[PDB]
């Protein structure tokens, strides 16, 4: 029934990044051809802002006009949890549709990030798997990245998290390396970015000699 | 476990190649260090990726013999 | 009131297990109040077989009735991938609604299962996490169990399958155990059952600091 | 993972407890032992879980002695 207006939530990476300020996007779909231009209104806590922008209309495969509008919100504002409202007015649309979103509310608890070294047979195969897991976060706004000696290489697996028995969400991240890379012993960094972490960014280092307990390790059952 | 109240840092000193270097000092109790407490020195620089680097220090000094306890064999 | 039909794929563990009887369920929702009864027709292999399991109607505040039709098929019939046909007719609907269910049997790849030793830091936490990796499977129907000492584990978490560059999905199995149980040397087995698997069972045993060679190895510290 | 053509199965023998046992015998050439090919005996029974029970044969089937080389602790 005419154009549909939605407010997509900002990407988790941009929300928690100090350098990359979070961006709020509002989308209008199935815009009538006779009325391509649509009036845009952006409200921050009921205050008009002049920093809102809209991208030019881009044709879709289904021959339907799609309009996107982007606003740059303050990084501290998203931490505070301000309210942003997008309003789209179209002549074809009888009544404008307003979408309201809000920041997730919950108790901030520090997640625990662990690294699992490969087993004694994982290097037998061509590809060696390195795993880093993060547990104990209530909000879903978290970022996990992989770093290898200053060379950015991420598999962007972004496996969906699943709730635990106690309600603390957790997720895993996997990277594939060669035999020589694992045998070299170079540092591999699992970088985690979340609200509860100190300075909002932390890293965990994993090596070939990641650690050996002083207690004896049994080689047989 | 807990942020450290003590924190010492010398002013940057110019190097021969033109770069800079400095040191950070943390004084704690003997018992805390002996108990394998987790310590790290977070370093933040404009050129550093993600503007954060963590280098945790472990209790073990890497000596060839530190366990000093007879091992047990189980098949 | 705009009747709707939903497709529910059958559970692979029912077909894989000889004792368990495979069942295929087709469900219809949003049944209008004036016509609570829904005309249901079932076809298997293009032929009629005399079996039906219709759930009784229930009253809801939304005046919506859920009707589930359950069909029994053999293991060989399920492995064939033949379409199962559910036809639903209602007075409100001008035309009957047709739905079909058939899983695609394409490129049967034998899954590979690996187990990793527990992380060092996990000894500090009073709960120890055990991870079981599985990959190398094309279809999304995978059976996973945690069979420790011949008895299934009460709690286990299975991550949903995700896309991969190799074209075969991968997933994880997470188990939470007490530190006392792991200290004594308890052994937990991760059983994986697949339709393309040989004898429909793969499992292995693990312990503290698993080592494939019969040797005491210690890395740098 | 492949069937063996040259194998024999002994008839079951009644025991005092009422159970039965049998030996499955597989004969191979002498030269096959050097390659160390994996072998297994598969039994089909309802009592066993999922009707599957496999035992693998390897070179270290007896008492295992740890390798002479020992990795340095640090």
């Amino acid at each position: 029934g005419g154009p549909s207006v939605f407010l997509f939530p900002p990407k988790p990476k941009d929300t928690l990044m100090i350098s990359r300020t979070p961006e709020v996007t509002c989308v209008v779909v199935d815009v009538s051809h006779e009325d391509p231009e649509v009036k845009f209104n952006w409200y921050v806590d009921g205050v008009e802002v002049h920093n809102a922008k809209t991208k030019p209309r881009e044709e879709q495969y289904n021959s339907t006009y799609r309009v996107v509008s982007v606003l740059t919100v303050c990084h501290q504002d998203w931490l505070n949890g301000k309210e942003y409202k997008c309003k789209v007015s179209n002549k074809a649309l009888p009544a404008p549709i307003e979408k309201t979103i809000s920041k997730a509310k919950g108790q901030p608890r520090e997640p625990q990030v662990y690294t699992l070294p490969p087993s004694r047979e994982e290097m037998t195969k061509n590809q060696v798997s390195l795993t880093c897991l993060v547990k104990g976060f209530y909000p879903s706004d978290i970022a996990v990245e992989w770093e290898s000696n200053g060379q950015p290489e991420n598999n962007y697996k972004t496996t969906p998290p699943v709730l635990d028995s106690d309600g603390s969400f957790f997720l895993y991240s996997k990277l594939t390396v060669d035999k020589s890379r694992w045998q070299q012993g170079n540092v591999f960094s699992c970088s985690v970015m979340h609200e509860a972490l100190h300075n909002h960014y932390t890293q965990k280092s994993l090596d070939k000699s990641t650690g050996k307990p002083t207690l004896y390790n049994v080689s047989l059952i | 476990g807990q942020p450290e109240n003590n924190y010492k840092t010398t002013p940057p000193v110019l190097d021969s190649d033109g770069s800079f270097f400095l040191y950070s000092k943390l004084t704690v109790d003997k018992s805390r260090w002996q108990q394998g407490n987790v310590f790290s020195c977070s370093v933040m620089h404009e050129a550093l990726h993600n503007h954060y680097t963590q280098k945790s220090l472990d209790k073990s000094t890497g000596k060839p013999t530190l366990y000093n306890v007879s091992l047990i064999m189980s098949d």
